[PDB]
Order: structure tokens, then C-alpha cells, then sequence
């Protein structure tokens, strides 16, 4: 009944109670959404070899026996997600020595699957995910490591109530190239919490590519706690989207705006990427960003951002790109955008902008991209945009641009000589004729 | 999520091909299939690569590495790749490559490595040097010495210090 298609063996949802008996030379072969109750030794001695193997969303209650993938020596990838109730045996995955990638997804699984035996065979193991389970420490055993090879932990959806030093010892020495906190509350760390001293640095002696902390809440006073305790980690792009915590957003909030002490144990992980999009952000402060000093990519994109102070900026002398889409920006100046010499790209559409400062764009000579559409811009001062020599595409389209004469002269002309870098057109209202199109008399 | 198929969710993948140019990246991904003749890495962002990282993929025919930020690489990174003669590194911030790093790639028959910022005031530069020297016809462009515009071919140890290696 399953369908094979040269290597791969396909058998989703065909009322399989056990592994049928297929040919011997598949290394592809997915087993999900069937009632298979049980794995044992028998379940794959005509199998062997094979590289990828899918068993998911069983019936409740899948049992994994002892030695039930010895022999599988050419098994890469093992995905066992959605199988509620899962019960592992503690040899359940012996003879794995080769396994890079395992997934447990939404299994019940608790925090002893890291704390007992059950990964000790997986010495090649490089990439583990145990999304949304009920791991409510993470503890992981010494033989993590040996685990030489082990880069990639996700964790997200798991009621963590928090991370400490003593919690993660066993990760100390090595370098994370994604390690996925997402969506775990760590409701204990809070502001009174009476932990902190003892939590000491969860991530001491570790480096980490990407570190994904999104959906946490961070309250001000959380994020400035958490990076203070994780000073020095070499972080090369922090994810902090979803912080529904952490702005004190448009209108009477309870929660502060960050400030230049916020990031500050973050001033030697040389971030080069920091995601801090879909937050509640409402005004830029002074130095807020003054630690992200080798930074160059910044996106501050679906916040609720009203109002940018004088040096917001200040100290990212390398950051490329800046997206400030989707906020509600009021009106543009000359002083808003300074100490971002090197910019290249900066997003500022989807804004309530309307208007812009006589030199918005000065301190910005390499601009190469430049997004200011959906906005409510219905004219531009004379010559602003004559200095952006590097300039090479412009969004001015959904504006509801006023063009009389002589006042659209200035633009109508501008986009006309440099029609080649217009995006999306920019569009009289009324009207509706191209605004590069327009000849003042 | 992870995977489509046994393909990275991040990357394309055809027959024996793994495409993972183009986006984003900033580390290689998990999971590359064993049978993975070529793999496209190319215009991403991956500044460095961890130690072994290739060593599972005995089968590749062409790695595509070029348009990244790699400042240096793992000892031993291509030790195990016998098969590779396509290695393309253009555009990346390398400035030496360790001791012997080439040493193991016998079906290696195109190199790329000029637009690096090769740095041959410092002896570390003598392995690729000499290597460059010896293997003159595998290389495509020419890999030129950091603020001298001098081929790294023509380094002599004379040239080379110790002491200017920061
Ligand atoms: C499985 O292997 C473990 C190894 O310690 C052993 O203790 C156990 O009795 C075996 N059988 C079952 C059913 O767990
Ligand atoms: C800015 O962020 C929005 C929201 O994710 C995205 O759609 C857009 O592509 C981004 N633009 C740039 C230039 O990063």
C-alpha cells in the first residue's frame, strides 16, 4: 500500500499497524500518521542501511524498544514529532553512532530526556529538536560533552521557568551555531527574583551564532538582567522579536522603553545582526544601541515607534541596513538619522510621515536603498534628495502627493532624470499620472 | 521547518545537488543529505566554519564557498573531501589558509581564491604561496597580496616575518 518512488518509500496514512515488509535497498522512507504501537529490533532488519526515516503523529502512546535502530548505520535524520505520550526505552536509540539530526517534537517529554541516558549513543549528533514538550529545566547530562558535533538546539514552546549556569554546564566549551529559546516565558526571572546571583551566566564559555530568544516577554528590566548575567557570549545575530514586554508602547503602558544601559552586557559579543522587530517599542533613547558597536544589520520593523531622540544611533559606526517599517513616525529631520555614515539601506515605509526636515538625508552618503511609500507625504522640500549620490532604488509609490505646480517642479523633474531608480512609481492623487511625468511651466 | 523532504528547509535540493545560495545564511545548515554531490554556498553570510563540518560528505564534486565572510579556516576542513575538484572561495575575508589544507584534495582541478585579503607581510601566507607555485594552472583569477597588488605566487620567505602576523 505505501508508494515507492525509486529510493523513497512513502507511507503516510495508510492504517499501517506495524512496518511492512518493503525493499531492502529504500533510504528514504516516511512512516507518519498511522497507528504503529509499538517499534522493536524486528521493525527494521529488512531496512537496513537506510539515511532518513519519518515516524510521526502516531496513535498515542508509540513505544521505541531497546535496539530498535541498531543496524541502521547509514540513519542521518530520525523524525519521531507528535507522538503524544511517547515512550522511550532507555536503549531506544542504541546503535545510532552516526545520527546527525533527531527531532522529539510535541512528545511529552520532560527534562529528564536530557538528564538521563537516553541520547548518551548519539556521539555524531549535531541537531536536536525538542519543541514543545514539558522540559522544565534544561539539564543536560555530561556526556553532551563528547558530543563533539552538537551545534543546533531548539527548545522552543517548552515551559522553561528559567536558565542558569549550573543548568547548562555540560554546554560549556561550545560554539552554538543556532540555539532556539523562543516562546519559553521564563516566568522565574523577573525582577524580584532572589535567583539572579546564584543563576550566575548560563551561557559562560559559549559561543552562539544565532540566538534566538523571540516570544519571551523581556521586560526592560528583564533583557538589561539577562545580558548583564550573560556578559561576554560571542552572539553573531540576537533574534528578540515578539517582546511584547518590552516597549512601553503608544499610550499608558506599565513597562519602560530601553535605554543605553539595556544591552549593555552585549558590548563585546560582536553582534552583527539584532532583531528586535514585532515589539512594543514607543521612543528611541539616547545610547540604546551605543553597545552594538560591530552591528550591521538592525530591524526595528512593526513596533510602535512615535518618537526617535538625538543620538539614538549613536555608536554604530558599521551598521548597513536599518528597517523602521511599520511604526508611526511623525515627521523626519536632519538630526534623527546622524551617526549612520556608513548606511546603506534604510526601510522607513508603512509610517504615518508627513513631512521631511530640509537636510532628513545628509549624514548619509553610501545610501544605496531608500523606502519611503505608504506613508502621507504630500510634497518634499527642493533639493533633498540631490545629495544621495550612491542612491539607487527609491519607494515613493501609495503618497497622497500634491502635484501643483511650482511646488511638485523640484520632484516631478528629480524622478524624471533619475526614472531608472524609481520602485513602484510614485503617483499623483487625483489625477493618478506618474509624478516623474510631470513638466512645470 | 527543518526539512522538506530530507532537503534543509533552507535550501533546494535536486537529484544529488544542495542549493543553499542566496539566502541569508549566516552558518551552514544541518542534515546536508551523505549523497550530496554539489553544494551551492554561495552569497550568504557564514563567517566562519566549525571544525569537521565537511568531513560527512565524502561525495561532493563542488563546493561553492565564495560571497561569504570567512576571516580564516578550521584545520583539516577539506581533508576528507578526495573527489572535490571544484573549490571556489572569491570574495571571502580570508588571509592565509592553514598548513596543509590542500594537501588531501588529489581530484582538485579549479581554485578560486583572488578577492581575499591575503596577508603576505605575514609568514602564515608561505603554505598558500608555495602550494600557488606548485599548482599554477588550477587557479581561475588571480590571488593578489593585501595593499601591493603583488600575486601571492611570488612570495618569497625573504619577503615573510614572523613577527608581522597579528
Ligand atoms: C533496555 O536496556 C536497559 C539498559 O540499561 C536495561 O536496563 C533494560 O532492562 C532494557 N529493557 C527494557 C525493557 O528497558
Ligand atoms: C523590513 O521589514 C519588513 C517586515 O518584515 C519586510 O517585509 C521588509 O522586506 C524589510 N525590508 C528591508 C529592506 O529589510
Amino acid at each position: 500500500e505505501c508508494s515507492v518512488i525509486g529510493y523513497n518509500a512513502i507511507c503516510i496514512n495508510r492504517g499501517l499497524h506495524q512496518v511492512p515488509e518493503l525493499p531492502a535497498h529504500v533510504n528514504y522512507v516516511d512512516l507518519s500518521l498511522n497507528s504503529i504501537a509499538e517499534l522493536n529490533e524486528t521493525s527494521f532488519s529488512r531496512l537496513q542501511d537506510l539515511q532518513f526515516l519519518k515516524v510521526e503523529q502516531q496513535t498515542p502512546g508509540l513505544v521505541i524498544r531497546n535496539n530498535t535502530f541498531r543496524g541502521l548505520s547509514s540513519l542521518i535524520i530520525l523524525k519521531l514529532d507528535y507522538n503524544q505520550f511517547l515512550q522511550l526505552e532507555t536503549g531506544a536509540f542504541n546503535g545510532l553512532a552516526n545520527l546527525e539530526v533527531l527531532t522529539l517534537t510535541q512528545c511529552n517529554l520532560d527534562g529528564a530526556v536530557l538528564s538521563g541516558n537516553f541520547f548518551k549513543p548519539l556521539t555524531s549528533l549535531e541537531m536536536l529538536v525538542l519543541r514543545d514538550n514539558n522540559i522544565k529545566k534544561i539539564q543536560p547530562a555530561s556526556f553532551f560533552l563528547n558530543m563533539r558535533r552538537f551545534h543546533v538546539l531548539d527548545l522552543t514552546f517548552n515551559k522553561v521557568k528559567s536558565i542558569c549556569e549550573e543548568d547548562l554546564l555540560n554546554f560549556q566549551g561550545k560554539h552554538f551555531t543556532l540555539l532556539r529559546l523562543s516562546s519559553i516565558t521564563l516566568q522565574d526571572m523577573n525582577e524580584y527574583w532572589l535567583g539572579w546571583e546564584k543563576c550566575g551566566n548560563p551561557f559562560k564559555n559559549t559561543s552562539i551564532t544565532t540566538l534566538d530568544l523571540s516570544g519571551n516577554g523581556f521586560k526592560e528590566s528583564m533583557a538589561k538582567r539577562f545580558f548583564d548575567a550573560i556578559a561576554g557570549t560571542k552572539i553573531q545575530s540576537l533574534i528578540l522579536s515578539n517582546s511584547y514586554n518590552m516597549g512601553s508602547s503608544f499610550g499608558h503602558t506599565n513597562f519602560k522603553d530601553p535605554d543605553n544601559f539595556t544591552f549593555k552586557g552585549l558590548e563585546a559579543s560582536g553582534v552583527k545582526t539584532c532583531d528586535l522587530s514585532k515589539s512594543k517599542i514607543f521612543a528611541l533613547l539616547k545610547s540604546v544601541f551605543s553597545h552594538f558597536t560591530d552591528l550591521e544589520q538592525l530591524t526595528l520593523a512593526q513596533n510602535e515607534i512615535n518618537k526617535i531622540d538625538d543620538n539614538a544611533f549613536w555608536g554604530l559606526t558599521h551598521l548597513l541596513k536599518l528597517n523602521l517599517s511599520q511604526n508611526f513616525l511623525g515627521s523626519i529631520d536632519s538630526r534623527m538619522f546622524e551617526n549612520l555614515d556608513k548606511l546603506e539601506v534604510l526601510d522607513l515605509s508603512y509610517n504615518h510621515i508627513r513631512a521631511l526636515g530640509d537636510q532628513s538625508f545628509l549624514g548619509l552618503p553610501n545610501l544605496k536603498e531608500l523606502a519611503l511609500d505608504t506613508n502621507q507625504l504630500k510634497s518634499v522640500p527642493d533639493g533633498i534628495f540631490d545629495r544621495l549620490t550612491s542612491l539607487q532604488k527609491i519607494w515613493l509609490h501609495t503618497n497622497p502627493w500634491d502635484c501643483s505646480c511650482p511646488r511638485i517642479d523640484y520632484l516631478s523633474r528629480w524622478l524624471n532624470k533619475n526614472s531608472q531608480k524609481e520602485q513602484g512609481s510614485a503617483k499623483c492623487s487625483g489625477s493618478g499620472k506618474p509624478v516623474r511625468s510631470i513638466i512645470c511651466p | 521547518l527543518y526539512f522538506q523532504g530530507a532537503c534543509p528547509s533552507q535550501c533546494s535540493c535536486s537529484g544529488t545537488t544542495v542549493d543553499c545560495s542566496g539566502k541569508s545564511l549566516a552558518s551552514v545548515p544541518g542534515g546536508i543529505p551523505t549523497t550530496t554531490q554539489v553544494l551551492y554556498l554561495y552569497d550568504n553570510q557564514i563567517t566562519k566554519l566549525e571544525p569537521g563540518v565537511f568531513d560527512r560528505l565524502v561525495n561532493l564534486q563542488q563546493l561553492w564557498l565564495e560571497i561569504n565572510q570567512l576571516t580564516s579556516l578550521p584545520a583539516g576542513v577539506f581533508d576528507n573531501l578526495t573527489q572535490l575538484s571544484i573549490l571556489n572561495m572569491h570574495t571571502n575575508q580570508l588571509k592565509s589558509i592553514p598548513r596543509g589544507a590542500f594537501d588531501n584534495l588529489k581530484s582538485l582541478t579549479h581554485i578560486w581564491l583572488l578577492n581575499n585579503p591575503w596577508d603576505c607581510a605575514c609568514s602564515d601566507i608561505l603554505y598558500l604561496s608555495g602550494w600557488l607555485g606548485q599548482h599554477a594552472g588550477k587557479e581561475q583569477g588571480q590571488a593578489v597580496c593585501s595593499g601591493t597588488n603583488t600575486p601571492v605566487r611570488a612570495v618569497t620567505e625573504a619577503s615573510t616575518s614572523p613577527s608581522k602576523c597579528p
